[PDB]
RNA sequence: AGUAGUAACAAGAG
RNA sequence: UAUACCUCUGCUUCUGCUAUU
RNA sequence: GAAUGCUAUAAUAGC
């Protein structure tokens, strides 16, 4: 239902095929404005930006002030931060598993693909390995 | 001991304008930031695994020794002792609807102190600060 | 360069155990080899003082079955291990823990030792490090121009004092032989930028994940960065 | 007691994987009591950490007089194997 | 909210009318687009260093190429025979 | 049967 | 096949995010 | 005549 509805409100948008996944991608943004009061996903970038510019004018420096703190936090943030999020989707077994385990299974698997950024302990170098893992031609993982 | 050595006045029926303010829920032995507080507890319970000696170490040398001497001959698990100290060093400070009573030893009894339409006079026990006075 | 030099002179123990000390401070071994060599020499000098120095069951120093040394090498061991060792020793013998991390500790003297290697004068560098410690650790300073400045109570024997000054000049000569001595002399400073570079895959996904009326992400970035959407 | 529905399915295996990590951690906590209270920090090996701590513990236990020569020999011999 | 209401209440022009729209938004998730969230991070991190502008950009980028797993599937039954079977999501178009 | 209600249980497994 | 009138199981038959902390 | 910012396995709220 969600999958149908999401696309039902974007159907008048730009439809294309992803040359990465091979998936059927739909893009409503900068699309034709609505003719009726049926839910519309056709948001106009210019209007989103103008709205944020006013917000930035009304709240001067807030964006960079936040960005600074958010960035300085990330530098201090360790990997174990990811082990406090209930049931998380584990890609090794394709079933939900505890956040703490789902991570462990990813760290163990990453090591096999020569990705030890985790070991450094900071979140950034572990995140670097995640966007690098997409470039690997094949991904190996343990399965008992 | 505070509830026990307390004295109860009269209940009064009438309008109370409760105001939502960030108050301390529990009286502390000595207030420190969680970071400073954590380093103190380490010196009390786990000396070897303390890390870099900080200024704080010296500042609470009386409290460290006092607590170390008081918890010395016990058989309770260090992890419990650790949280029991954290409870009376780290501040539990949260928003609450209050009316003319902010002192922690009053806030702990806040449920019995008033509602929107009534008020209860209550004198706690032990001691009260000259600063709060 | 220094990369090929350190491989010849120092063993893989001293190489790695320095690179870990450099890693803990979050600084690249390759992008600052001057800082690597400093810690390498600092570590190698410390191990030579403790190498054959052993204690018997009575409690007297002797030269080498037996697994209990006279000194404790703190330099090299990871911060949290080093500090555990430094705190363990202090609390056991019953002395106050120095606020700065020590290099060595003599089990017979029952005092902490601070080691230092200087380019200029060994006598000057003694009074420089006397401001922070004062009398927390018994300093033991050396330099490459055959110059030693130990504390009034120096446990280092005459036969031991040579081995240090031999290896100090032997390496200093080996740097001047390969013409890499000049690399360590010149001032080296660089702020370690927190670089997070995107791969090829994720970069493609970002380019297809753009609003309509955009070629690639670069386009969307410059638009948001530059143009004004008022009205 | 833990829901034992798991004992019927092939997921059984994970109990051993758990009861392994459990062993490694529980022992680490016996070496470092502060681990229970505050998160331990280090990019070095758990074995490296545990080894050095026990090595000191043994030495200071001997030199203080908590441990005997016969025991210390065993201690340094066993730690030698690592 | 008590403070906010009080100020916006008293700020009402004399003679004018203050009106409160008790509001809810429909299909909040189905309509809100990742690429718009991408724009937001770019516009918000404008002064931040290039690595952190990119770091933020990833999360919306993943969500603009995300894939929804369809869960367990559908169960088919014969009342006469008293049989039931789970059709897994991969085998959804296996039956007419 | 029934519970229940946009899909299940009315035991499952070796 | 059989052991099986036996044995094991009762959230693990996919339970998320953000806040009150 | 003010502060001190956090960070559960419950429950509530919205998605
Ligand atoms: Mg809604």
């Amino acid at each position: 239902d969600t999958v149908i509805r999401t696309h039902e409100y974007s159907n008048k948008g730009k439809q294309y095929i992803s040359d990465v996944t091979g998936c059927t991608m739909v893009d409503p943004t900068n699309g034709p404005l609505p003719e009726d009061n049926e839910p519309s996903a056709y948001a106009q970038l210019d209007c989103v930006l103008e709205a944020l510019d006013r917000m930035d004018e009304e709240h001067p420096g807030l964006f960079q002030a936040a960005s600074q703190n958010a960035m300085e936090t990330l530098m201090v943030t360790t990997v174990d931060k990811l082990t406090q999020g209930r049931q998380t989707f584990d890609w090794t077994v394709c079933r939900n598993q505890p956040a703490a385990t789902a991570l462990n299974t990813t760290i163990t698997s990453f090591r096999l693909n020569d990705l030890n950024g985790a070991d450094k302990g900071g979140l950034i170098p572990f995140c670097q390995d995640i966007i690098d893992s997409l470039d690997r031609p094949e991904m190996t993982f343990f399965s008992v | 001991m505070r509830l026990d050595n307390a004295t109860w006045g009269r209940i009064t029926f009438g309008p109370v304008e409760r105001v939502r303010k960030r108050v301390l829920l529990n009286p502390l032995t000595k207030e420190m930031p969680p970071d400073e507080a954590s380093n103190v507890i380490m010196e009390i319970l786990f000396p070897k695994e303390a890390g870099i000696p900080r200024e704080s170490t010296w500042i609470h040398r009386e409290l460290i020794k006092e607590k170390r001497e008081k918890l010395k001959g016990t058989m309770i698990t260090p992890i419990v002792l650790a949280y029991m100290l954290e409870r009376e060093l780290v501040a539990r400070r949260r928003f609450l609807p209050v009316a003319g009573a902010t002192s922690a030893e009053f806030i702990e009894m806040l449920h019995c102190l008033q509602g929107e339409n009534w008020r209860q006079i209550y004198h706690p026990g032990g001691n009260k600060l000259t600063e709060s006075r | 360069s220094m990369d090929t030099f350190i491989t010849r002179n120092f063993q893989t123990t001293i190489i790695q155990k320095a690179k870990n000390t450099m890693a803990e401070f979050s600084e690249d071994p390759e992008l600052q080899p001057a800082m690597l060599f400093n810690i390498c020499v600092h570590l190698e000098v410390c191990y030579v003082i403790s190498d054959m120095n052993f204690l018997d069951e009575e409690g007297k120093a002797y030269t080498a079955q037996n697994l209990r040394p006279q000194y404790e090498v703190i330099e090299g061991m990871p911060r949290t291990i080093a500090w555990m060792v430094q705190r363990s020793l202090a609390q056991e013998h019953g002395i106050e823990t120095p606020k700065y991390l020590a290099d060595l500790f003599d089990y017979k003297t029952k005092r902490f030792i601070e080691v230092g290697i200087t380019k200029g004068l060994a006598d000057d560098y003694f009074w420089k490090k006397k401001e922070k410690l004062g009398n927390s650790m018994e300093l033991m300073i050396f330099s490459y121009n055959q110059d030693y400045s130990l504390s009034n109570e120096s446990s280092l024997d005459e036969e031991g004092k040579g081995r240090v000054l031999s290896r100090l000049t032997e390496l200093q000569a080996e740097l001047s032989l390969k013409n890499l001595w000049q690399v360590l002399i010149g001032e080296e400073d660089v702020e370690k930028g927190i670089d997070f570079k995107l791969g090829q895959t994720i970069s493609r996904l970002r380019d297809i994940s753009v609003p309509a009326g955009f070629s690639n992400f670069e386009g969307m970035r410059s638009y948001i960065d530059n143009i004004d959407p008022k009205g | 007691k833990r829901n034992r529905s798991i004992l019927n399915t092939d997921q059984r295996n994970m109990i051993l994987e758990e009861q392994c990590y459990a062993k490694c951690c529980n022992l680490f906590e016996a070496c470092f009591n502060s681990a229970s209270y505050r998160k331990p920090v280090g990019q070095h090996s758990m074995l490296e950490a545990m080894a050095h701590r026990l090595r000191m513990d043994a030495r200071l236990d001997y030199e203080s007089g908590r441990m005997s020569k016969d025991d210390f020999e065993k201690a340094m011999a066993h730690l030698g194997e690592i | 909210l008590s403070n906010a209401v009080a100020k916006m209440l008293s700020n009402c022009p004399p003679g004018g009318i203050s009106m409160t729209v008790t509001g809810d938004n429909t299909k909040w998730n189905e309509c809100l687009n990742p690429r718009i969230f991408l724009a937001m991070t770019e516009r918000i991190t404008r002064d931040s260093p290039i690595w952190f502008r990119d770091f933020c950009s990833i999360a919306p980028v993943l969500f603009s190429n995300k894939i929804a797993r369809l869960g367990k599937g559908f169960m088919i039954t014969s009342k006469t025979k008293r049989l039931k079977a789970q059709i897994p999501c991969p085998d959804l178009f296996s039956i007419p």
